[PDB]
This record gives structure tokens, sequence and C-alpha cells, in this order.
């Protein structure tokens, strides 16, 4: 099997690449340290406006002000 | 003006909810200058 | 449509003119439809030939319509009995006979008379007994 | 609008240039000057079944920015693949071959 | 057929009705109908005989325009109600379109011309699929929308079909077309009760499937597309003569056999709903269907037609057997009547 | 007549400054003038009607003009050099006027004590406490109809059996 | 839109009358058949667009994708016919009578 | 019809509620019929395939008589439920909407006066 | 103008009437290619840049072109002068005007007013077709799969028919 | 539907997008999202036969949020009136028509 690839790399040297990159692209996402961020860098974009919720005093996390230390702070996207 | 003949009630919302119907482009500028209708109805498609 | 219905509104045997007119139209309408199917399928040879067939079927049907209307109305008039399947049967009887003639066949007149008249009579009974056709689902 | 003006001007230029072409000049048998290409038709619907392929692949530019990026990737790969396997069958069928 | 292709097609011919049935978004119901159209056309031209290409080209045009009309109904609804699905409010014309269109794909009544002709040019096998696994899909769409369709039209298409089917059948001598005509008729009864009791449509179908599937595998056991051909059944295979007799009389409504139940309960439901005008006329010409069924009975069983000498040669050779399905579907069909209450 | 506020009422001093300057002083307009702008939104999304939160609207049109008024006295000239280049672009990118940005930020870091937000500190949903009573029955939904009643009990073998034709079952 | 939606609908009916009134060549029909799919595609896209119903835009295209193959099948039947008769006239398709 | 009922099991064969109903006696005439219906299928098969009718496939004969019957118990078990639901549903309505289904008093013949047509 | 759409709509009907008079197989292809151009334009009118261009990209040059292609290969036998058809077509050109006319006097009407772009966000982004068509990959991933099988089994259906 | 293999399997491949009030991409609510809700939370638990008479207020409104025709008749009528009066000069293009009147942010 391994020496059959040798003529298929000498002659037919196209379909080899096309079935070597067809796949390579299926394994790069499953094995990369940085694939988690694509659904996150794309999740941070505030395209529409963030509606604020009414305060009850029962919500400690919700950052009261845009500059509170609380809330979704992305010091990640920076120097991702 | 434009409404002194009979059987007309000004501001006769055609819905029944009484909630805030976001006005339609038409009602907003329509009876206004021919320019306004396009500038609202064709301003963006025409570009920039 | 308020028209055709009128036929039923006035008591039978009365205002035959309207009756005959309405009945003639229905037959004629059927004539057109019938000719249409007859021309669409089993087409003709020349446009004129087919226009003729439309005419033939239309008139024949209009005729059966008229005599039905006329006979039933008059039979009721002369007999003075407005509600009687027999009036209609005589009418249907006649209608069939017109069909028979147009087709130039005594035999057809036979089946035509019996079958057609019976059908019309049943219409009268249907109206008299308030039979419902094509009823809405009431389960 | 502007686009209209341009595309319209572009036409007028084209027409004029054929207007002038048939008029500037101002018999002799000067004017005197087939089987089915089944292969061609095949190639043609191969292109139809593939052009529509692109039409379902053009959303990628705006789906890459979907939250479920993992889902898009998966959905796309299958399309590109199932279409490649189709082409591949054609290959074996030798339909691709001319 | 490269067995792979056979799989893809057959899967589609089977994914076609199944998507229709499972989905609620009408659109997805339309593409279920669309697939079925695409999958059936390859099989129809398998012999690729000159008759076949004619068959498929008709089936396809009739199927395609109806498919487009069904889509138009969905497109119109989308603008009369944002929903992608018929609702109480739906404009009446919107639903009537769907009835006509779907009555074309199913081939009922004044649109009954394509079926007899495509049933004539396709093999006996693909004949069955074209008659019974392609009726499930459209009927599903109708049965789902029954509350909303018109009682008048359905009835007219119902009665017409019964008549056309019966009258057409009387003259036909080609078996494939006798069956095509019967299917038009039975399809008629089915659509008659749809507005009133859909659940009975699903009985008048199954029974039709449990009756027609054995009947066709019978016609092909000896691959006879002629009555003369089925008449020499007594020499080719004598046993099937008994059940072929009962199944055909079962297809018509005669009382001891299973075939009476669909007609009986449809008549009971229509009288419960007061259509004693319509039901009566249907039952009467339904009796015309049995006449042509019994005329075939005469030729195949009650009378023995003369056979050719070479028939002795075919007897010698072992007859490839009829699948088991024939039996299980012949008996469950010819005699289940004693078990009607649980069927309905 | 559908309620439509009097034009007189709608009158409010207005920002009237082109989009470019707003885009320049926006990130500081998110830091400052936030409590006065989020409560408008918190009315706007809760009370779905522009005929009721006009109250807080006039507040937004107010705090903003306040924001700039300080910038106009405090640190106006370096602000003019900032948006004057930013408006030169076709999409008003910060990517170009990046030197004008710090020169305005250090001028405003020292004076007025403002610090421009970090990258993701305007996309978080702050919680704003307000007094507007909760707008119940928003959408003015007329009372709904009741569900069909529920037949109740347990199954018991059917009565007299399938009541079909003489099938004594 | 209400006005226009009419034109498109009648376009579909004029295309309906076309496919239900054949004349010689079949390729004309199939071509007409396609005229409907365009009218349906245009109407579906139009209402989806003025209802701002973006969740439904998938459909306008699914309609085209299915319609294209549908037509592919239709043309292969057509090629099959002018290979068996070579004239593609709806006229000779009558063996099944 | 019965679909759309509250609690309907969207794709289930026989909801557990059908446990409450009595199980079909294995010798219920119907299941016994299904048995005979089955034996006949078997015998018929042998016949169509040209085998000794009764003395062949004695294994199959069993598969048949035992497949049909198996099917029966579990079908009848359901059809029985369906019918039982029908009463639950029907009887309940008669009550929940009582006025529409009012009890009627039937006058003893003494009171009622049906006319007498004489045969003579 | 304001009748930006109507006029076009009218042209779309004219092209459909041309296809309906069943003109010569390829002379009418042009007809489709014309109304496809027209329908491409209307959708653009409503802001469906993507959906619009899509038609101009697939049905116009993909489907239609392949259609005539085949016409040339077969069914372009090019054996009633289309001019007769154009004669009739002209009749319809104004005959349709008649249909519209009755409702014209009856009169929506007076051209086209605000009967387009009913509601558009005067602020905001991501509002654009192609965001909706890209729901094939989020929240509408069943339309995508079934379209796949169409085209995929399409290959197998076509070859099988061709063979 | 006819065979609910979807509810059973719990999958929802065909239900999430059947009405205008379904989840629109990027939460861009469509026109009428308000009504259709009000017209389907009403008809929930009440079958159709009774979603067709008593829940008629919400459809009569939703039939005018989307068709938006009763409006046309109003506006179209208004239009004609203006026309007649204007022809006799009874009515004059409003200051709005005259433009200006302080077009404001
Ligand atoms: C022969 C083989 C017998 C094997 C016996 C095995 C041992 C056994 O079963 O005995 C105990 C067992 C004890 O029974 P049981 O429940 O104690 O009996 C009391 C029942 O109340 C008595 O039963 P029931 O009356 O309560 O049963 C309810 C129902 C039960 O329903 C049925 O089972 C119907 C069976 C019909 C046979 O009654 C009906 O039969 C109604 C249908 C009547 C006929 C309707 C159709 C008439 C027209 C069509 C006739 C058939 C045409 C066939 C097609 C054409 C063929 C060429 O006996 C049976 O159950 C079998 C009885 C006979 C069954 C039919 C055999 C034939
Ligand atoms: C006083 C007595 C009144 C009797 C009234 C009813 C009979 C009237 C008959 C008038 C003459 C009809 C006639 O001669 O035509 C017979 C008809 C057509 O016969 P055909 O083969 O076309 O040849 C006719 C050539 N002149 O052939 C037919 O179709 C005849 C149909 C009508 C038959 C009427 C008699 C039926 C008797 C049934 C008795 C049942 C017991
Ligand atoms: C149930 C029992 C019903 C018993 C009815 C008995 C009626 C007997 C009447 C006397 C016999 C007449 C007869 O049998 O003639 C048959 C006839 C012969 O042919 P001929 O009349 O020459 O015309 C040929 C047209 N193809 O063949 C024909 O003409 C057939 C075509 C004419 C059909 C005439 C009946 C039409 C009924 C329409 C009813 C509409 C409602
Ligand atoms: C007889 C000789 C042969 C004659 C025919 C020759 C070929 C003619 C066609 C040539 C190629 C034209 C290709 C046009 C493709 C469609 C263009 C398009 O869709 O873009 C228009 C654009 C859409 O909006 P958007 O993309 O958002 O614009 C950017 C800012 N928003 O913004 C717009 O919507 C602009 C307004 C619409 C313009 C669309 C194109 C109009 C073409 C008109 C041709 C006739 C000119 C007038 C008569
Ligand atoms: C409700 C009653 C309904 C009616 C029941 C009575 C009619 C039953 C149906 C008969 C229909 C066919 C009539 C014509 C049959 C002709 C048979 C024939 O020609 O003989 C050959 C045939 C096959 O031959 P083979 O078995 O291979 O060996 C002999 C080779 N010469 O030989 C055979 O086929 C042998 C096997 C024939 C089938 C046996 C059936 C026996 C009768 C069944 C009666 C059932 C009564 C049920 C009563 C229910 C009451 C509630
Ligand atoms: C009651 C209900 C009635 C419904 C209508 C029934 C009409 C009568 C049906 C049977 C007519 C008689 C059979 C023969 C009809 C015929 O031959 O015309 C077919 C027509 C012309 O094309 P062709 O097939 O070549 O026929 C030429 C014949 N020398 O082929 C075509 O017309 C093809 C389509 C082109 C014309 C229509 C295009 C759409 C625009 C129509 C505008 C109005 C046209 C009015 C006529």
């Amino acid at each position: 099997i391994s020496a059959f690839l040798k003529n298929a790399w000498a002659k037919e040297p196209v379909l080899v690449v096309s079935f070597s990159v067809w796949g390579l692209a299926i394994i790069m996402p499953m094995i990369s340290p940085y694939t988690k961020y694509a659904s996150m860098i794309n999740k941070a974009t505030p395209y529409n406006y963030p509606v604020p919720v009414r305060d009850d005093g029962n919500m400690p996390d919700v950052p009261s002000h845009p500059q509170d230390p609380l809330g979704p702070s992305l010091d990640w996207l920076k120097n991702l | 003006i434009m409404k002194d003949v009979p059987n007309w009630k000004v501001g006769e919302s055609v819905f029944h909810t009484t909630r805030w119907v976001p006005p339609l482009i038409g009602e907003m500028y329509g009876l206004r200058t021919k320019e306004e209708m396009s500038n609202a109805n064709f301003g963006f498609t025409w570009y920039t | 449509k308020r028209f055709f219905e009128s036929y039923h509104e006035v008591p039978d045997g009365t205002q035959c003119h309207r009756k005959t007119y309405i009945t003639t139209a229905l037959g004629g309408i059927c004539g057109i439809i019938g000719s249409a199917y007859s021309v669409s399928l089993n087409p003709a040879d020349s446009t004129l030939e087919a226009v003729a067939r439309v005419g033939r079927y239309t008139f024949t049907a209009a005729a059966i319509g008229a005599m039905f209307g006329l006979t039933t109305c008059v039979s009721a008039q002369v007999r003075e009995k407005p509600d009687d399947p027999l009036n209609y049967f005589i009418g249907g009887c006649a209608g069939g006979l017109t069909l028979g003639a147009r087709t130039h066949s005594y035999g057809t007149a036979a089946m035509g008379c019996v079958y057609m008249g019976t059908a019309a009579a049943l219409f009268k009974i249907g109206k008299l007994e308030g039979w419902e056709l094509f009823p809405t689902p009431k389960v | 609008m502007n686009l209209y003006t341009v595309i319209f001007i572009n036409i007028l230029l084209s027409l004029t240039l054929i207007l002038v072409a048939f008029w500037l000049p101002q018999y002799s048998e000067k004017a005197n000057p087939l089987p089915f290409s089944m292969k061609f038709f095949l190639v043609a619907i191969t292109f139809l079944l593939f052009d529509l392929e692109i039409a379902l692949l053009l959303p990628l530019p705006w789906a890459i920015q979907t939250i479920k990026t993992s889902t898009m990737m998966i959905m796309a790969f299958i399309l590109v693949t199932i279409l490649s396997l189709g082409l591949a069958y054609e290959w074996t069928q030798k339909g691709l071959e001319w | 057929m490269n067995p792979i292709t056979l799989a893809i097609i057959y899967f589609t011919i089977f994914l076609g009705p199944v998507i229709t049935m499972s989905s609620t978004n009408l659109m997805l119901m339309w593409v279920g109908l669309e697939f079925s159209l695409l999958a059936i056309i390859p099989m129809l031209i398998n012999k690729k005989n000159p008759r076949s290409t004619e068959a498929a080209t008709k089936y396809f045009v009739t199927q395609a325009t109806a498919s487009m009309i069904i889509l138009l109904a969905i497109v119109l609804n989308y603008k009369q109600l944002g929903t992608w699905m018929f609702q109480q409010q739906t404009n009446g014309l919107i639903l009537n379109m769907t009835l006509m269109a779907l009555s074309m794909k199913l081939g009922l009544a004044p649109f009954h011309f394509w079926l007899p002709e495509v049933t004539q040019g396709i093999p006996l096998h693909m004949g069955l699929i074209l008659l019974t696994w392609q009726k499930i899909a459209p009927l599903s769409i109708l049965i789902q929308i029954y509350p909303l369709l018109n009682s008048t039209i359905i009835l007219m298409l119902a009665i017409t079909s019964i008549f056309m089917g019966a009258w057409g059948g009387l003259n036909q001598t080609q078996m494939r077309k006798i069956m095509a005509y019967s299917s038009i008729a039975h399809m008629g009864w089915m659509l008659a009760i749809l507005p009133y009791n859909p659940s009975l449509t699903l009985l008048n179908l199954m029974i039709y499937i449990i009756l027609t599937a054995p009947m066709f595998m019978a016609l092909m056991l000896n691959n006879s597309m002629t009555i003369n051909s089925i008449s020499l059944l007594w020499n080719k295979t004598p046993a099937m003569l008994t059940m072929i007799s009962l199944m055909l009389l079962s297809l018509g409504g005669l009382p001891p056999l299973t075939g009476f139940l669909p007609k009986w309960i449809i008549i009971t439901e229509l009288m419960k709903n007061n259509c004693l005008i319509m039901a009566t006329l249907m039952a009467m010409m339904a009796l015309l269907n049995l006449f042509f069924y019994t005329r075939l009975i005469y030729s195949t069983s009650l009378t023995m037609f003369p056979t050719n000498n070479n028939s002795k040669m075919m007897t010698h050779q072992t007859k490839t057997k009829p699948n088991l399905m024939f039996s299980t579907l012949a008996i469950m069909s010819t005699m289940t009547l004693p078990l009607a209450p649980q069927l309905i | 007549i559908v309620e439509l506020p009097t034009l007189e009422e709608l009158k409010v001093e207005e920002v009237k400054v082109s989009s470019a300057v707003l885009k320049a002083a926006a990130h500081h307009y998110g830091a400052q003038c936030d409590k006065t702008n989020k409560e408008f939104m918190l009315c706007r999304w809760e009370e779905k009607d522009p005929r009721r939160c006009l109250k807080e609207g006039k507040l937004v049109n107010g705090c903003a003009l306040n924001f700039f008024r300080q910038i106009k006295s405090h640190c106006a000239e370096p602000f003019t050099e900032y948006w004057t280049c930013l408006d030169y672009s076709n999409m008003q990118l910060f990517r170009h006027c990046r030197q004008q940005q710090a020169k305005f930020d250090q001028c405003v870091l020292d004076k007025l004590g403002w610090v421009r937000p970090d990258l993701g500190q305007l996309s978080k949903v702050t919680k704003v406490k307000t007094d507007r009573p909760l707008p119940e029955n928003p959408y003015h939904s007329r009372a709904r109809p009741e569900p069909n009643p529920v037949i109740e009990g347990d199954l018991k073998p059917a009565k007299h059996g399938t009541r079909f034709f003489f099938w004594t079952v | 839109m209400p006005s226009t939606f009419f034109n498109l609908t009648m376009a579909f009916s004029l295309s309906l009358l076309g496919t239900l009134m054949f004349r010689s060549h079949l390729m004309s029909t199939l071509l007409c058949l396609e005229g409907m799919v365009l009218s349906l595609f245009i109407m579906t896209s139009v209402t989806s667009l003025n209802s701002n119903s973006m969740s439904s835009m998938p459909i306008p295209i699914t309609i085209l994708v299915f319609a294209a193959c549908e037509a592919a099948v239709g043309l292969a039947l057509l090629v099959k016919v002018s290979n068996t008769y070579g004239t593609d006239y709806v006229q000779n398709l009558n063996l099944l009578q | 019809m019965m679909n759309g009922r509250p609690g309907h099991e969207p794709l289930k064969f026989l909801p557990d509620e059908a446990r409450s109903l009595p199980p079909p006696k294995l010798n219920d005439p119907r299941l016994v019929y299904m048995g005979l219906l089955g034996y006949c299928t078997g015998l018929m098969d042998n016949m169509l395939r040209m085998r000794p009718v009764m003395r062949a496939g004695l294994h199959r004969q069993l598969l048949f008589v035992t497949s049909f019957v198996f099917a029966g118990y579990f079908y009848l078990k359901r059809q029985n439920y369906l019918y039982a639901v029908k009463d639950h549903d029907m009887f309940g309505y008669i009550k929940l909407h009582p006025e529409d289904f009012p009890e009627k008093e039937k006058k003893t013949y003494a009171e009622i006066l049906e006319p007498f047509h004489p045969v003579r | 103008m304001n009748n930006y759409i109507f006029v076009l709509s009218s042209l779309f009907l004219v092209g459909c009437l041309g296809l309906a008079l069943k003109p010569s197989p390829i002379y009418g292809g042009l007809g489709l290619i014309v109304s496809g151009f027209v329908g491409c334009l209307m959708v653009l009118g409503f802001g469906g840049s993507f959906l619009g261009l899509m038609v101009f990209l697939i049905y116009l040059g993909g489907m239609l072109v392949v259609f005539g292609y085949t016409t040339a290969m077969a069914t372009e036998e090019y054996p009633g002068s289309n001019w007769l058809i154009l004669g009739f077509l002209v009749l319809g050109v104004i005959m349709e005007v008649f249909l519209i006319c009755v409702l014209n006097y009856y009169d929506l009407g007076d051209g086209l007013g605000d009967w387009l772009m009913y509601e558009v966000d005067d602020v905001g982004v991501m509002l654009e077709g192609g965001i909706g068509v890209a729901a094939m990959y989020s929240c509408a991933t069943w339309m995508m799969v079934v379209a796949g099988w169409s085209l995929f089994a399409g290959i197998f259906i076509i070859i099988e028919i061709t063979r | 539907p006819f065979l609910d293999i979807q509810k059973k399997l719990g999958i929802s491949l065909d239900r999430h997008f059947m009405f205008l009030s379904a989840e629109q991409p990027y939460k861009n609510a469509a026109r009428c999202h308000a009504f259709e809700k009000e017209w389907i939370e009403c008809a929930h638990g009440i079958g159709g036969t009774r979603a067709k008479k008593e829940c008629k207020i919400e459809f009569d409104d939703f039939e005018e949020c989307l068709l938006r025709y009763k409006t046309m008749r109003r506006m179209h009528d208004i239009k004609k009136q203006r026309e007649k009066l204007m022809k006799e000069g009874k009515y004059t293009p409003p200051p709005h028509h005259s433009g200006r009147e302080e077009p404001r942010p």
C-alpha cells in the first residue's frame, strides 16, 4: 500500500493533494489549541444593543457599570 | 386641514391593541414631498 | 348565481317564463362545458367543424333544458298541483324526448325518457323532503 | 441610480458602435455562409448540479461569523464532500471523460 | 443498475414519502413530494423501450406542474398568514388549489388520464410502486389538511373518479390498465371520506394496498399483461387461480370478503353525515367495477381458456416461487372481515 | 385620537454635532452619561412605546450635551484635531487617527479624570436600577380563552364492547 | 407590493396556461415550466423580504435547488425522446393510447 | 378524530394507561381466528409453491400460526384500548355538557297514542 | 420613480406571456433570460442584494443557459413565424393593460406608493439578506441537508436516465 | 403531522421556523412579531374550531399587521380627498409639503 502511493505521487500528483488537504482540514480544527476561540471571538461582537436588566439587588455578578471589574471581560481576545 | 367632510375620525388607528404600532415607512413620510418617499424608500439601495 | 336560485324561490308551476329561461341556461351551460370536453379530447378536424359541435351540443342541451322547464311548469299549471314529482317526471320525460330527437333515435328517447324523468322527479322529491347534497361535515 | 446611469451608458456606447457599423459602410452571393453532443448535455447538467452547489456555498462568508462556528464547519464539509463523491462517481462512470 | 445507484434512488423514493409524512413545515412536505418525483423517473425507464420514454415524459410533466401548483399554494399562504402551513383562516381558493394539485399527483377524476397511460408502459413491478407507495405521500398531505378542505369539490372528484375508473375499466383488456383504472376508483372512495373521517381514508388505503400488492405480484408471477395471458394461469400455476379469484372480487365490494369493509364503513360514515345522495350513486357504479372484475374471473378461473403447446414446456421447468408476501397479503386481505371492528 | 405627544413637548435642546465627533467621543460617552442612557433603554425595551419613555429621552439628549460641553471648555483644540482627521476617511476608522487618540486621551486623562474603556467594556449588560413600574400586560393582551375542559377518570373496559355490526365482541 | 404581487401571480397563471396548452416542441414546455419557478422564487423572495422574515430566506433558494434538478430530470427525458424519435414533438408521444 | 386528545402519545403504540384495561384472553375467539387465519396462510403458501399442502414446512406452519397470534394479542390489546378511550371520552362529554344530552321521560304507552292503521 | 416595481412587474408579465405563447425554443429562452433579469432587479429593489444577485447567478446563466444549450443540441430544429407570435404578444402587451385597466379605474393604485420596504431599521446592522440564507448552517440545517440529497441523488438520477 | 417521528424523537428539524415570530437570525424580530404571538398564545389549548371564532380579534389584527390593507383604504381615501380639495385650492400643500418647517435630528 505504501509503495502504491509512490506512483500515485509521481503520476496522478493532484488527487493525492486533493485528498490530503480535503482531510487535513477536518483534523486541524479538532486538534488545535485555538479552535475554541472561533465560536467566542464571534460571540463577543455586539452587533445589536445589549438590553440592560432591571436591578433587584439579587444580582451580584451583573456589572453595574461598563467599567466595573465585573462582567464579561475579554483580556483574552487581546493578545489572543 | 384636509378633513371637514363627514364620518371621519382623525387618528383612527386601524388596529385594536392600542399598543405602539411602529409606524410604517409609508405613513411616516408618504403624504410628504415626493423626495422624502424615495429618500426613505430608495436612499440606501441607491448608494452612499 | 342569485339568478339560477330564483327558479326555486317562486312556487312551481308559476312564472314559467323564468323557469324555462333558467332551465334553458343551465342546459346550455352544460352544453358548453360538455362540448368543451368533447373538443379538447376527441378533437375536431377543422376549427369550424368544432365550432359546429359546440353549437350542436349547446343547442341540444339548451333544448332539453327548455322542454324540461316548460313541460314541468305547464304540467303543474294545467294539473294545478304545484308539488308533485309527477310534474317533473313529465318534464324530464319530455326533456329526454328532445335529446332523443336531436340524436335522431327513438330508442334513446326511451331510455332518455325514463332515466331523465326519473332523475328530475327525484330532484323534486329532494327539494320537497329537504334532502341535502354535498353536505358539510357535521358528523 | 448611478449604477443605472453607468450600465445604461455602457449600452448606448455598444449600440452606437454597431449603429455606426451598419451605417458607415452606407448580392454577389456574399452572404452565403447537427448530431447530439450527449457529452455536452451531460457536462451542462453536471454544471447545473454544481452551479447550484455554489449557490449553497456562498453563505459561507456570512456563516463563518455564526456563533455555532463548529456547526457551520460541519455542515459545509459534508456538502463539499457529498458533491465531491458525486463528481467522483461521474469520474468512475467516466461521465467526466470526454 | 450499479447497485449503488439502486440504493440512492430507492432511498430517495422512500425518503420521499417519509419526509412528507413526518414534516409539518409545508415546504418540507413539498420537497418530499419533489424527491418522489425525481426518484421514480429513473426506474420508470429501466427497459428504456420506446413506450417507456413516453411514460416517464408524461408522468414527469403531469407530476411537475402539479408540484409547482402545490408550491404556489404554500407561497400564497405565506403572504396570507406568515406561517408556512395551512390554517383555519386560509383563503378557500388557496386550499382548493392544493386539492386539485394533489388530486393530479394522485391522479383522481378529471386528471385521471396520465395514470392509466403510465401504468401501461412501466413494468409490473414499478407499476406497484407507482400505484401504492406514491399515493401515500400526497394523501398524507391531504389527510393532514382535511379539516380545511372543501366538502363539495372532494365529493365531485370522488364521484367522478368512481365513474371514470369504472367506465374506463370496462373496456380495457390490458391488465396494467385495468389496475390503473381500479386504483383511480378506489382512490375516489378514499377522498370521499377525507373531509368527514380521515381515519377511514387510511383504512380504505391500506386495504387497497393489501389487495393490489398481492394482485400485481400475481400478474407478474406469470408476467401476464393480458387477460388472455392471465387466463392460461390454470396451466402455468393452478393454485393462484383460487386466490386470484377472491382477491379480485375482494377488490370490488362483495360482502363475505375483506373488501366490503372499506365501502361499508365509508357508506356508514357518509350516511352518518347525511350524504345519502352521494353515497348511493357511488355504491351503485361501484357495482360496475365488479362486472369487469368478474369478466376477468370468468377468463382466468370459472372458464378454462385454450393454451399453446409450449405451455407444457414451461410447466416442466420448476416455477420460480411467489414470495411469501403473496400469501400473508392474500389471506389478510381475502378474509379478515370477521375482524372488522378492530380494524376500524 | 391615538395619543401623539404635542410637538411642543418633544422640543429638546439637541446634540446637533456630526456623526464623526460622536464617533470620536463615543467611548468616553459610554463611560460617562451611562446611568442616564441605560435607564432610557431599560424603559425602551421594557415599555415598548416611544410615547412613554420620552422622559428619559430628554435626559439622554441632556447628559450628552453635558459630556461635550466639558470637552468644549476642557481639551477642545486637541479634540478638533482628532475628529478632523477621522472624518477624512470613508468609514471613519479609528485605525488611522491613532496618534490623535492618545493626544486627546492624555489631555483628558489629566483633566477631567476620564479613562477610556478597555476593549470589551461596553458589551456587557449592566444592571440598571430604575423606578418605572413594571409595564404589566405589555402588548395590551386581551385575556386569553380557557383551555378545553379535561375529561377525567380512569379507563374501564369499553361498554358492551365494540359496538360494531352484530360483533358481540 | 400588493399590486406587484398580482403581476407575479398572473405571470404564474400565464405560465400555467402555457404548460397546460402544449404546441409541438416539448422543450418549450419545460422552458415554460421554469417560468413558473422563477415567478414562485420571485414572489417567495419578495414577501419574505417585506415581512423582514429572514428565517425563511432559506426557502427561496431550496425552491430553486429542487427546481433545478427537477428540470435536469425533465431535460434528460427530453434528450431521451429526441434520441428515440429525434424530433422532440409532443406529437409522437402516443404509443400508450 | 381521537387524535389531538389531551395527553396523546405522539408515536406510541399503546400508552400505559391501557394497562388498566383487562388483557385479552389468549383464547379470545378473535386471536383464535387470527390463528386459523394464519394456519391458512401457511397452507396456502405451501400450495402456491407446490409442496405437500399439510405435511410440509411444519416449522413454517408454526411460524405462521404463532406469528399471526402473537400479533393479535398485542394488536387487540391496543384496539381494545382505543375503544376504551372512546367511551372515556364520550361518556365524559355527556356529563361535562349535560344540558345538551338531557334525560328524557318516556310516557307509558297508556299515555302515548300511536295511530292504528288497520290491515283489513 | 415610485413605480419602480410596477413597471418591472409589468415587464415580468410580458416575458411570461412571451414564454406562454411558446415561441421558438431559443427565441423564448431569451424571454426567460429577460424576465429573470427583471425579477433579479425587483428583489434588489427590496434590499435583497444577495437573494437577488443569486438569481442572476444561478437561474439566469446556470439554469437558463444550460437550457438553451440543450436546445441547440436538440429541440432547436427551428423547422408559425415568431413574428406572428410577436404580433399576438403585442396584443397581450395591451390586453393585459385591459385587465389592469378595469381594476385601474376601480383602484391601491396611482402607480406604487409605499408598498415596498414596509419596515426597515433606521439604525442597525446585520439586517441584510444572506444572513437569513445562511441559516442553512444555524437553526435551519435541515433545508441544507435535503437540498444536498437533491443535488447528490440528482447526479445518480441523471446518469441513470441518460444510460 | 401524519407520522410524528419528530416529536417522538424529540428532534425539531421542521418546527423551529414555521411562523414569523420564530427565532429570527440575530434576534431581528420581523414585522408583526407582536401580533402573531398574541394570536397563537391565544389559540393554544383551544382547538381550531374554537381558534376561529373567539380568537378572531387577534387574527383580524394580524390580518392587518401584515396585509396592512385597511390602512391603505384609509390612506388612499385621504389621498383622494386632498386631490379634490387641492384642485379647487380648498387645500394647500402643507408646510411639510413646502419642505423645511425645521427638519430636525
Ligand atoms: C363465505 C363463503 C365464500 C365462498 C366460499 C366458497 C368459495 C371459495 C372460493 C372459490 C374460488 C375459486 C372457484 C374456482 C376454483 C377452481 C379450482 C380449480 O380449477 O382446481 C385447481 C386448483 C389448484 O390445483 P392444485 O391444488 O394445485 O391441485 C390440483 C391440480 N389440478 O384446485 C384448488 O384450488 C384447490 C383449493 C381450492 C380452495 C379450497 C376452498 C374450499 C371452499 C372454501 C369455503 C369456505 C367457506 C367459509 C364459510 C364461512 C361461514 C361464516
